[PDB]
């Protein structure tokens, strides 16, 4: 059964969400309307918290898709699982190791970067346009 | 003067370029008097060019006679607002063949694009609709896979005119549906475009007790007031 | 010398305006329309006194724009007054 | 379609039959379209949009 | 940059002497976001018949939204002329400020 | 020109609801739906590709597009199966992984788009008009599975809005499918959803976005 509001607020009453009081607070009395129920700020913090959640999670998507070394990962992941396997004790070392190196210094030297010219893709699918130019001329 | 550290880095052929910028570089106009006065008068398209003569006159289109007719036709359609319906495939052919001719095109408009039209309003006044009956309930049954009644009044339709502000076209409908819709208590709304006047509170006047019968203004407001 | 270069390239600066190629009147079509209607009606109440002619084309007896065929995309156009 | 009723029905000369086609028919018509017509469409457009549905 | 120079210089030609650092940053990616959409509606209005009136069909789509619209004070005087035909209501007479009623008023709300 | 896939956008809509002999503009504008879909959905994906540096359009990458609904691509998962690893997935972060008309009903379901060769599908789409590289791998297949989904999705809301049409008919004055009734389906059909529009509602300005693929 779909949770109503009350079920939502009166477990919000036990698990508080990530976003403290104080920065709900702020943002309140930046934006008016002063309330003093506790679940409705925690409620409205598990919302911003989730939908940047989604937000950062299509940015996920958007660099994992846009980079060849996290596809060819994704192809070649049990295929170089047997070549790990076959890296048994040391005899049996010298016939593997002829595609291990270049992957070796592609995958160990690759870390995920949330990119700018990779969130505006992620957020013009949500509506914005964060048009940022490569140089400046 | 001041500026030798910044005006000298810019390149010798930027600056050979500007050493040389002027006024008079246009043939536009600024006056926004006059600007708003060509945006008011009714223009009918002419010819003078000669290929463009043999042109209109080979393709069995008319003479400016009948272009001015057509603007004139096409302006006396009874516009939406006066009508409270949406408009017929006759009023959109009118207008849109005055509109036509007020931008030159002194062709013949297609019968497909006027139910284009017809869509489109559609299309449009249903988003409008559809994301103003969404706020002021939350359809439980909608919006999910497992009160009454309600009337939404012109306050309503400002107030998701803002909350969603993107769905208009921002001309003038969008700043009298801001500026002019809401109305305050004493607004005497349900009214026959006259009855707010000062007078209508102070007595009818009567009739042509006088041999010459000359009457007062306030007396015309009155008979003015009947029709 | 630097100097005048500097104080010409300001006065390069100093001299040069931008204006909008396109430019959208802000105006109604009711309110477009209705001063249409009214200024028919009462141009083709009254009459026009000329000294040697009148303004107006057929059916519109009032001031009517000369919007060539060609040249839609200019920013002015000629209109009609009463030429004595 | 000729509803003129003046001598020579609308025509350059009173010959009228010199002046009038040979095989003719009956012109188009309609009848009152009352009942299949709407004084009002926008409650309509707002009738779609807003059901019940339950 | 050529460019935040040349902001400086547009910026101080308008008598603006004191700004912060990424103003012509902001100013810069402002304008290369707005090119980039004009080019492209004119590369769609181009292959659909580049050249200058292409530019005027593809700038003029989009100042009917955005920015600040031209001559609008006759618009504004037909509107106020609408609003401006109500002759004042009566107001009260006892020297003070008078609230709305109850139900027009931020008070009678709950939470 | 159109008209191709008349009998075959027929069967595909035998499967949603009743059939009734669907007129002539019903099936040519499904095909110009479709044709357009097609269209946008090689156009988004080549450009995805593209960026990658690889003109030859991955099968992965087309599902890229359809990444959010995740019971239609483990439909095309189980679609995948008799033919006889997602690279956006949560495993694939790291960089290491361990070791009697019942029959008739069914074969209008074995009747798909391109299933038996793509020669038609070719140039009728146009695969080569807009594709920079050679992309026929496994794209085929999963450009006759989404339009087999598009056809099924579009006709089954255009029978639920002709019922509700038909209901509202039969309370205002108390059989086939129309151009007017496909519209209203791809109008409820390319309705944008609220949380793609949540950071654009109280600025205002007209909002330009893509063509929803189903």
């Amino acid at each position: 059964k779909d949770k109503t509001l009350e079920e939502i607020l009166e477990m919000m009453d036990s698990t508080p969400p990530i976003i403290p009081d104080a920065v709900i607070d702020y943002y309140l009395t930046k934006n008016g309307f002063n309330v003093a129920d506790v679940r409705v700020k925690r409620l409205l913090a598990l919302a911003t918290q989730k939908f940047v959640s989604d937000i950062a999670k299509d940015a996920y998507e958007y660099s994992r898709i846009r980079s060849s070394v996290a596809v060819s990962n994704a192809n070649n992941s049990q295929a170089r699982a047997r070549q790990l396997l076959q890296g048994q004790q040391q005899p049996g070392v010298q016939q593997i190791s002829q595609q291990q190196h270049q992957q070796n210094e592609k995958t160990t030297a690759s870390k995920v970067v949330l990119t700018v010219n990779d969130l505006s893709s992620a957020v013009a699918e949500y509506g914005l346009n964060i048009g940022r130019p490569d140089f400046y001329r | 003067y001041k500026k030798i550290v910044m005006s000298l880095p810019l390149n010798d052929r930027n600056r050979l370029k500007m050493i040389t910028k002027e006024a008079g570089k246009r043939g536009f106009i600024f006056c926004s008097v006059f600007q708003a006065r060509l945006n008011n008068i009714p223009k009918i398209p002419i010819v003078t060019n000669p290929e463009s003569l043999k042109r209109v006159k080979s393709n069995n289109l008319k003479t400016p006679l009948e272009w001015s007719q057509d603007i004139m036709n096409g302006f006396n359609v009874p516009l939406a607002s006066e009508s409270h319906s949406l408009p017929d495939t006759d009023s959109f052919y009118l207008r849109m063949v005055g509109i036509a001719r007020e931008h030159g095109l002194v062709g013949t408009v297609d019968a497909r694009c006027v139910e284009l039209i017809s869509l489109a309003l559609d299309q449009y006044l249903k988003n409008i609709i559809e994301f103003t009956i969404d706020t002021v309930r939350y359809r439980r049954k909608k919006y999910s896979d497992y009160s009454g009644l309600y009337k939404s009044v012109s306050e309503m339709a400002a107030d998701k005119r803002d909350a969603k502000i993107k769905q208009l076209d921002d001309d003038k409908n969008e700043d009298e549906c801001a500026d002019e819709a809401k109305s305050i208590n004493n607004g005497n709304n349900s009214s026959k475009d006259d009855i707010g006047d000062i007078s209508m509170s102070s007595a009818v006047n009567e009739e042509l007790h006088e041999n010459r019968t000359i009457s007062l203004t306030n007396e015309d407001i009155y008979d003015s007031l009947s029709i | 010398t630097p100097e005048e270069e500097t104080t010409q390239v300001l006065n390069g600066v100093s001299r040069s305006f931008p204006l909008p190629l396109e430019s959208t009147v802000l105006s109604s079509v009711r309110y477009r329309t209705k001063y249409f209607r009214m200024r028919e009606m009462f141009a083709s109440s009254f009459s026009v006194k000329p000294g040697y002619t009148s303004p107006g084309y057929g059916a519109i007896h009032s001031r009517v724009g000369c919007l060539d065929l060609d040249r839609t995309t200019d920013y002015k156009f000629r209109v009609r007054t009463p030429q004595p | 379609r000729s509803n003129r009723p003046t001598i020579t029905g609308g025509s350059a000369m009173n010959a009228s039959a010199l002046n009038t086609p040979a095989t003719t028919k009956l012109p188009p018509y309609e009848m009152d379209t009352q009942r299949v017509m709407s004084k009002r469409k926008l409650r309509e457009l707002v009738k779609t949009v807003g059901i019940d549905e339950g | 940059p050529r460019d935040v120079r040349l902001l400086h210089l547009l910026l101080a030609s308008q008598s603006i002497h004191q700004y912060e650092d990424q103003v012509p940053l902001q100013l810069m990616d402002f304008a290369h976001r707005y090119t980039q959409g004009v080019l492209k509606d004119a590369l769609v209005y181009n292959d659909y018949a580049l050249g200058v009136e292409d530019i005027r069909l593809a700038i003029a789509a989009r100042t009917q939204y955005q920015f600040k619209p031209t001559a609008p004070k006759e618009l504004m005087l037909q509107l106020a002329a609408e609003r401006n035909k109500k002759a004042l209501p009566q107001v009260m007479g006892t020297w003070g400020v008078r609230l709305p009623p109850e139900k027009y008023c931020l008070t009678a709300k709950e939470w | 020109d159109k008209h191709k896939y008349r009998v075959e956008i027929q069967q595909m809509m035998f499967v949603s609801g009743e059939i009734n002999d669907p007129p002539v503009e019903t099936t040519s504008l499904i095909e110009d739906i479709v044709r357009g879909q097609v269209i946008e959905i090689l156009l988004q994906s080549n450009k995805t590709a593209h960026l990658r540096g690889s003109r030859s359009i991955l099968p992965e990458d087309v599902i890229f597009l359809i990444r959010h609904d995740k019971a239609k691509v483990n439909r095309l998962r189980t679609y995948l199966s008799w033919k006889d690893k997602l690279p956006w997935e949560l495993q694939f972060m790291f960089n290491e992984h361990p070791l009697e008309e019942y029959v008739h009903w069914s074969d209008c379901r074995q009747a798909s788009f391109t299933f038996r060769k793509n020669k038609r599908f070719k140039d009728w789409s146009g695969i080569s008009q807009l594709t920079e590289g050679k992309p026929h791998d496994d794209v085929i297949d999963i450009l006759g599975f989404l339009t087999f989904e598009i056809v099924c999705s579009l006709t089954e809301t255009a029978l639920k809005i002709k019922q509700r049409e038909q209901v509202l008919q039969t309370q205002k004055d108390k059989n086939p499918l129309k151009p007017r009734h496909i519209e209203e389906a791809w109008r409820v059909l390319q309705t944008i959803d609220m949380r793609h529009r949540a950071l654009t509602n109280f600025k205002g300005g007209r909002l330009s976005s893509k063509p929803i693929i189903m």
